[PDB]
């Protein structure tokens, strides 16, 4: 069936936002770096390795703000392993109501592919932002574009998508303002 | 890889 269970009372009325996790919201990275946000041990092979994660400019901000405006789902290609402890750590406003990692995207010819149909959601009222095209190449209808974040401290695209996204939550169908 | 590959 779907990926999500139905929505809670309080989300019922608000558009879903699938929420990418590297690239989008940090970056991380098994070199080891001294300004690290995040350290997070994951084992691979009985081998424990130490992944240093940095944070983008004005996340904190924007999942605040995004969590109280839309329904927020954390879909990752990434292992759980890896994405658990980073979203239990980045999240403390509790925005994510779900977290979808790897298992649950569909792989389609040598990429993993976010499927918004298996949502579970209207995809009049469902969007993605994800720094990679090729996640929804099945819904490019959905999506809300953003660059790449690898460890620009000046970069500045989450705090300046807010007005976009505060303007998209009043819509009742997102087709009609990203073209469908 | 356990990050998004
Ligand atoms: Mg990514």
């Amino acid at each position: 069936q779907y990926l999500l269970p139905e929505a809670k009372a309080q989300d019922s009325d608000k558009i879903c936002v699938v929420i990418n996790l590297d690239e989008t919201l940090v970056h991380s990275s098994f070199k080891p770096v001294n300004n690290a946000d995040f350290i997070i041990p994951v084992e691979i092979d009985g081998v424990v390795h130490q992944v240093y994660v940095l944070k983008r400019p004005h996340v904190d901000e924007f999942l605040q703000r995004m969590g109280e405006l839309f329904e927020c789902v954390l879909f990752t290609a990434s292992l759980a392993k890896y994405a658990d402890p980073v979203a239990d750590l980045l999240d403390k406003w509790g925005a994510f109501r779900a977290r979808l990692f790897r298992e649950s995207c569909v792989f389609h010819r040598g990429n993993y592919v976010k499927d918004l149909s298996r949502l579970g959601r209207d995809l009049r009222r469902v969007l993605i932002l994800d720094n990679s095209p090729a996640s929804y190449v099945f819904h490019p209808d959905n999506a809300v574009p953003v660059a790449s974040w690898f460890d620009n401290m000046s970069d500045t695209e989450l705090h300046d998508l807010l007005p976009f996204f505060e303007q998209l939550s009043r819509v009742d169908d997102v087709y009609s303002v990203l073209r469908q | 890889s356990p990050t998004s590959p």
